[PDB]
């Protein structure tokens, strides 16, 4: 209830001040950057459960997995590099 | 001279500083001159909802101890 | 005789050093740090910011400010409608009309400037051989319509009668560079 | 009374709008050396609320700095509409309060009071810092002269 | 192609044509400060005209008295005294100081970089302080004339100046400091602009635009017009023809400035100030109030002025931006037929467009900046 | 007691905003030698309530090519989350205990693209837009490291929690380990509010909505300081002396405020391509590199966290 | 060496005519410094010095609370100043009037006046040529 309380606050707070404030007188490059974005922050979602995934025992296999996915992330990343993706200079 | 801005910077600082204390205070208020206890797991909630229940008075932070 | 900006005297060296040292400017942000210690000395210094109303810029007793109409001693103008001022003034900004007075005398019956052309030059001044007309040292005389800095004979001559125990120390001062 | 009051509250009014001035420095010509230098640190233009160069679209006092051609009196005078109320202006040199040493050419508007209405003229070719600051303290108190609510309400 | 409209809303008016984030093709757009200088002064005496010349390229003013006062003198056939070539050449280099700093500033506050402004125009008030101490005005003092100069120097106006030279120094370096090995400015400067001698030459460039270029141009140690000849001083030349070599040069000519003005200090003779040919230059006002001649002479002088004999000429000085010239044109009359003022800022422009070839939008923002662009010396 | 305790934060920092744009002018003013607002009141402490008064009162002039809807509900969401992102901050004690609280505020900041992106999309033009499109690309390249940066440091401390961090730095800040992480961490806070070095979107809107914006700006800059502060620069817990970290905590963030102003006074801007470049071969390298090296340090090291 | 600076600070507090003449000269005037009084002149406005303190501030003025019938006390202008201390305070001159004083002269104006702007007896300008072209008037009889 508490957090709902808050929220609401905060959003009538906005409303009343921008009501006082009346009442009182094509480049492909941004596509690839979005998608770019989207491909790191899915990878993002996949790295998030590292707080919980090093609690375990199969610490042999997180490592592992986890290097993985670094790991080619990191070369997607080299490639899209030399494929001038992050250049600019159209 | 460079110690005109502290009228400034001071009042940003007690206005930063008010936030804590004051969350802390009526936490103690609140909560019977303790801190208001945390729930990160079920674990902590069934305690807290024992203590509500065997206080007498449906709050959590009536503590009881032996001689009930 | 030319010098040489941006050029090395001869290639440097590869050596794990330099490389390092180079790598350490790069990485620890180290050519920064030096343009916040100047700004943070700047922040410890007195700032040459001075009361505007109360603390006034300094000035000469050559300033060219406000225009003036001057007397004699006696009290009697000194304007003898010759003119050179109109004809020297570059933006003609000068209106004159003489006339001969009733005790027989070469005075203006007008004397007018426009302020809104004056480019504050000081060439009438240069050229009165009586010293009538000056450029006096005040500067504060805004308005709020056009209609007031369309001077005449009597707004000089009352800004001569007020700046006059200052524009006589001033040329008193300046009169022998000239 | 109602009339205590509502002075009270225009005077309130016009500290605020006295106090906050952000200026659209249209800048033309030599004349705006002078304004850059009184910005500088002996005259501090920002000590007294005037910040040194907003955007056109959020200022409230537009400073007319120098020559005003009739191929530029088109964008001032399109600024100027830009500009959202309570607006006011200031005329700064010879060239803006009656084109100067410029007053007999062809291209040239004599006087930007004939493009966009005046509050304050400052004389000078070009008039010193000090001068262009008396100018818009002037304006300060043009504003702190004003009868907004009074006259809304003996109306 | 994304086409825009930039700069007004301070007289600049460029028309972009981008591809992307790239710049394609930049239209500036001329006329905005556009008075008729040059037809004016032809309805003025050769003595009505001359704060024309303060006004154009108004950051300096007095390298721009001093390219009038020279051609006329070239006309009159007469040449002023040493005192006054020493003066005008000292005041000629901090008009270069007082430009100098306005560009670097200038630039770095179109680029971000603002505290320079401030710290530097505190100096440009101290000198504004010499201005007005030596003719009544901060500005446009109408000071330099053909003959010599107006007035002699207050007596204690040299100290000052030696007080003011003894910290430039250590000012510049505060500056450089900040400015010059910033990793940011070097980005934003570094193989900008970059622009090749044969097409500066071609492109019709003058100054810091050619001997950033590796070209040795500079018409103090060429073609030389004052007691520059009595004096050193060195030329920094660059290597790359980009933004990052110009600011180093312009840094390297305020001190160059400063290395000048000790000389000139020290050696700065004494004597009279205008030449004493008092059918060019007015008699002092003593003997004007006493002797006949002086005060006819006065008389005309201000009223149908001096007579210039025919001819034409092509004056050119070493300004803080360039070569800055004057064809002036002359008939046995008190006035002249033609003035043609020829400023660097409009080749410069003209080939604006080319030097923003393959860059961004937020890059031409320095290359104007790197021109030191005023629009009184191109408008006119 | 709870409205009260919203209250007591609610207004404080707003305060706390309206002085940082006084601290800011005086103090850029003092490094450019000068002294800055001195008039309105006794060093200038009226001059943020001139401002806001005089701005309230101007008359807004909307855009008439334009939606009100996205007019209106841009500033208002930005101000939101600016003032929902101080909720779960422990000070030591948060108003509201959540745990994944650092999630919660990758997501209340991630959501204000939306705002930045529609104010564009209503104002019917094109410069706008593309300005909008590469301020938005701009705030989330750098989300990506926000993000990275708090997922590789969050294995010191085992928790998604805020008021665990305490407790971590209990004996020493999480500065000297990572300090490669903050340094990386310091400045995505400058792009991703828009804060010089990183200014290209403000270097278009009516009075209340640019003061809104303005709101929004410094109120996220003091909390982007102070979970700097926390995280990186975790200060003293005496378990009876709240008084004491909030001091502490207090002092830290406006150091870390002052040094924002310090660097917009100290440096130049940068160039959208090369802010793009600074992120896409610098930053995410070194990020992904120091992940690695953070996820092998508990285990060749027996130093793994706890769940609590 | 700290101690030294509060001690100067408290001396420029309590330099004045205590809380009351503070908070004027503080709220006038934002500066609480203390200088010595050269001269006052006939509009009751005061000029300070400090020759220790740097050029454009080792000279100061405080201004009257009233002037020709004008409530000063917030309302304050450099055109106040007369003259002869005008001369003085823009630094023309190492000399006041007390010391070195003007020439006394008639036709010079006693009460100084302020710009008037705005003011009913502000300046209207006009022509001082009189009339040029004589018109016939005919007489107020017929025939
Ligand atoms: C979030 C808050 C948003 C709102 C903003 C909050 C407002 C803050 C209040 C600021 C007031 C400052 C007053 C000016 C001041 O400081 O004095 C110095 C000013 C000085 O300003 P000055 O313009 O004369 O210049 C000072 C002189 N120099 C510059 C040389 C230093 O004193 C005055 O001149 C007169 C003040 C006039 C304004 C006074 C306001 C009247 C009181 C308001 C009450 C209205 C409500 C009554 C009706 C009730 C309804 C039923
Ligand atoms: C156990 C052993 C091994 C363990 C593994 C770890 C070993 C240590 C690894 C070293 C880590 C190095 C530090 C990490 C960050 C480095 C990032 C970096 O270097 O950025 C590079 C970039 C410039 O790159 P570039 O353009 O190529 O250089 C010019 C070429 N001549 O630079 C930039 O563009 C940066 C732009 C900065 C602009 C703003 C600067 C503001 C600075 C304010 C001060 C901030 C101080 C930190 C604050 C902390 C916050 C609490
Ligand atoms: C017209 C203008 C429009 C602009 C509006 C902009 C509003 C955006 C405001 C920011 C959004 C905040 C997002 C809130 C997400 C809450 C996430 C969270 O952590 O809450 C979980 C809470 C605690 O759970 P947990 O932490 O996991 O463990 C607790 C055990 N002790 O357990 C809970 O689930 C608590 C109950 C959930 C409360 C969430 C309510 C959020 C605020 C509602 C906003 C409503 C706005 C109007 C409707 C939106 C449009 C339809
Ligand atoms: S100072 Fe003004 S009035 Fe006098 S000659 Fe020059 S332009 Fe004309
Ligand atoms: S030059 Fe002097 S005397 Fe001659 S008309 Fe002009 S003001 Fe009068
Ligand atoms: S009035 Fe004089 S200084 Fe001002 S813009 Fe015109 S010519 Fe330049």
């Amino acid at each position: 209830m508490n957090l709902y309380t808050v929220i609401f606050i905060n959003i009538l707070l906005s409303l009343t001040l921008i009501l006082v404030a009346f009442w009182l007188p094509f480049s492909m490059k941004f596509f690839l950057v979005a998608i770019t974005f989207l491909l790191f922050d899915l990878e993002i979602a996949l790295l998030l459960p590292l707080p919980w995934a090093i609690q375990t025992i199969k610490t042999s296999t997180m490592m592992i997995m986890a290097f993985i996915l670094v790991t080619i992330l990191s070369l997607g990343l080299a490639y899209e590099w030399t494929q001038k993706g992050l250049e600019w200079t159209e | 001279m460079w110690f005109e801005i502290l009228p400034g910077l001071a009042i940003m600082g007690v206005c930063l500083v008010i936030p804590g204390v004051s969350t802390a205070y009526i936490h103690k208020f609140t909560n019977g001159g303790k801190e208001k206890r945390v729930a990160r797991v079920q674990y902590q909630w069934y305690l807290m909802e024992r203590d509500r229940r065997i206080s007498g008075v449906n709050r959590y932070y009536v503590s009881k101890g032996l001689e009930n | 005789t030319y010098k040489y900006v941006n050029k090395k005297e001869q290639e440097s060296e590869v050596d794990m050093k330099s490389a390092t040292d180079n790598a350490a400017r790069i990485l620890m942000w180290t050519e920064l740090i030096r343009g916040l210690g100047m700004t943070l000395s700047y922040l410890f210094r007195e700032p040459a910011t001075i009361n505007y109303p109360f603390e006034k810029g300094p000035l000469s007793p050559r300033f060219r400010g406000e225009h003036a109409l001057r007397r004699y001693p006696s009290g009697e103008e000194r304007c003898i409608a010759c003119k050179l001022c109109e004809a020297i003034c570059p933006a003609q900004a000068i209106t004159i009309e003489a006339e001969p007075r009733a005790d027989g005398s070469r005075r203006t019956t007008r004397y007018d400037i426009d302020m809104t052309k004056c480019i504050y030059c000081g060439f009438c001044q240069e050229a009165c051989p009586v010293d009538a007309i000056v450029e006096g040292p005040n500067f504060e005389f805004s308005t709020e319509t056009h209609e007031e800095l369309l001077y005449n004979k009597e707004k000089l001559l009352n800004n001569g009668d007020k700046w006059e125990a200052e524009i006589a120390a001033n040329i008193q001062a300046d009169y022998l560079y000239r | 009374r109602a009339e205590y009051v509502v002075t009270k509250l225009d005077d309130l009014i016009n500290w605020a709008r006295r106090s906050s001035l952000w200026p659209m420095t249209f800048g033309l010509a030599c004349c705006a050396v002078e304004m850059m230098h009184m910005a500088a640190p002996r005259y501090d233009m920002d000590r007294f609320g005037v910040v040194f160069r907003a955007s056109p679209r959020q200022a409230d006092v537009m400073i007319v700095a120098g020559t005003l051609t009739n191929k530029m009196a088109p964008a001032l005078r399109k600024v100027y509409d830009q500009m959202p109320e309570p607006r006011y202006v200031v005329s700064m040199g010879s060239c803006a309060n009656g084109g100067g040493y410029y007053h007999y050419s062809y291209s040239v508007v004599r006087g930007c009071d004939r493009i966009v209405p005046v509050d304050i003229y400052v004389p000078g070719c070009p008039p010193t810092a000090e001068a262009l600051l008396y100018g818009i303290l002037q304006l300060q108190r043009k504003i702190k002269r004003e009868q907004k609510l009074k006259i809304w309400y003996r109306r | 192609n994304m086409t825009l409209n930039f700069g007004p809303q301070g007289v600049l008016r460029l028309v972009l044509e981008l591809s992307g984030e790239m710049v394609r093709k930049c239209d500036p757009h001329i006329g905005l400060l556009h008075r008729g200088t040059e037809k004016l002064i032809e309805y003025k005496t050769y003595l009505q005209a001359l704060p024309y010349f303060d006004r154009l390229d108004y950051v300096s003013m007095m390298c721009n008295e001093q390219a009038y006062s020279i051609a006329v003198e070239k006309l009159l056939n007469i040449q002023p005294p040493p005192r006054a070539q020493w003066i005008r050449v000292l005041f000629g280099e901090i008009t270069r100081i007082l430009n100098h700093i306005m560009a670097v500033t200038t630039h770095a506050l179109d680029i971000g970089a603002m505290t320079p402004f401030f710290w530097m125009f505190e100096e440009r008030e101290k000198m504004f302080e010499f201005y007005e101490r030596v003719s009544g005005a901060r500005m446009h003092a109408a000071y330099i004339r053909p003959g010599g100069v107006h007035q002699d120097l207050p007596l204690g106006l040299l100290d000052d100046i030696y007080e003011f030279s003894k910290n430039f120094s250590l000012r510049i370096d505060e500056v450089e400091e900040m400015l010059t090995n910033n990793r940011i400015w070097r980005n934003r400067t570094v193989d900008i602009g970059v622009v090749t001698a044969e097409d500066a030459l071609n492109y019709g460039f003058s100054g810091v635009m050619l001997r950033g270029s590796g070209i040795q141009w500079d018409l103090r140690k060429t073609q030389p017009y004052d007691v520059y000849d009595q004096v050193e001083f060195d030329v920094p030349i660059g290597s790359r023809g980009d933004c990052y070599d110009r600011y180093l040069c312009r840094v390297e000519e305020m001190r160059q400035s400063l290395r000048i003005i000790e000389q000139c200090l020290n050696k700065m003779p004494p004597g009279e100030i205008k030449v004493d040919d008092a059918k060019v230059s007015p008699p002092k006002r003593a003997e004007m109030k006493t002797s006949m001649e002086s005060l006819i002479h006065h008389f005309k002088l201000y009223t149908e002025g001096y007579q210039v004999p025919p001819g034409a000429t092509y004056t050119a000085i070493e300004a803080p931006k360039g070569e800055f010239g004057v064809y002036l044109v002359s008939d046995g009359s008190s006035r002249p037929y033609r003035c043609k003022i020829k400023a660097p800022g409009f080749a410069h422009l003209a080939g604006l467009d080319k030097m923003s070839k393959g860059h961004m939008l937020a890059d031409v923002v320095a290359i104007i900046g790197t021109q030191d662009i005023v629009f009184g010396e191109i408008d006119r | 007691m709870f409205f009260i305790n919203i209250l007591t934060l609610l207004v404080p920092i707003l305060i706390a905003m309206a002085f940082l744009t006084l601290v800011e002018r005086k103090i850029l003013g003092y490094m450019q030698l000068r002294k800055g607002p001195n008039i309105v009141g006794p060093y200038g402490i009226l001059q943020p309530f001139a401002d806001a008064m005089k701005l309230f009162m101007k008359e807004p002039m909307r855009p008439l090519t334009t939606s009100m809807s996205l007019f209106i509900i841009a500033p208002t969401l930005s101000l939101t989350l600016a003032l929902s992102l101080w909720v779960p901050l422990p000070m030591p004690h948060p108003l509201i205990n959540l745990n994944l609280g650092i999630l919660f505020i990758l997501a209340t900041s991630s959501l204000s693209v939306y705002s930045i992106l529609w104010s564009g999309w209503a104002s019917n033009s094109k410069y706008s837009l593309f300005g909008a499109l590469r301020a938005v690309a701009q705030t989330i390249s750098y989300e990506v490291t926000m993000a990275i940066i708090l997922l590789s440091v969050l294995l010191m401390n085992g928790s998604y929690s805020l008021q665990t961090l305490i407790t971590t730095q209990e004996h020493m800040w999480l500065l000297l380990p990572a300090w490669p992480m903050a340094m990386m961490w310091f400045i995505s806070t400058l792009a991703e509010t828009n804060r010089a070095p990183f200014d290209l979107t403000e270097g278009e809107y009516a009075a209340g909505p640019f003061a809104l914006f303005f709101m929004a700006e410094y109120t996220n800059i003091i909390l982007m300081n102070a979970l700097t502060t926390i995280i990186f620069l975790g200060p003293l817990y005496y378990i009876n002396l709240p008084e004491l970290y909030s001091t502490n905590f207090m002092m830290e963030a406006l150091l870390l405020s002052s040094t924002f102003l310090w660097i917009r006074a100290s440096y130049p801007r940068f160039r959208y391509d090369q802010l793009m470049h600074l992120l896409w071969k610098n930053f995410l390298p070194l990020t992904l590199a120091l992940c690695m090296w953070h996820i092998s340090l508990p285990i060749f090291t027996a130093g793994v966290p706890p769940y609590m | 060496e700290l101690v030294e600076v509060l001690k100067r600070g408290v001396q420029q507090v309590t330099g004045h005519g205590g809380l009351r003449g503070l908070l004027r000269v503080f709220f006038r005037a934002n500066d609480i410094r203390i200088g010595t009084l050269v001269g006052e002149d006939k509009y009751g406005n005061k000029y300070y010095e400090d020759n220790k303190q740097f050029f454009g501030r080792h000279r100061w003025v405080i201004y009257t609370t009233e002037m020709n019938g004008k409530n000063t006390f917030w309302d304050v202008d450099g055109s106040m100043v007369p003259p002869e201390w005008h001369r003085w305070l823009h630094c023309m001159t190492d000399d006041p009037p007390t010391t070195n004083p003007p020439t006394a002269r008639k036709f010079i104006w006693t009460n100084h006046k302020f710009n008037v702007s705005a003011t009913p007896e502000q300046y209207v300008p006009y022509s001082t040529t009189r009339k040029k072209i004589h018109e016939w008037v005919p007489p107020s009889t017929p025939y």
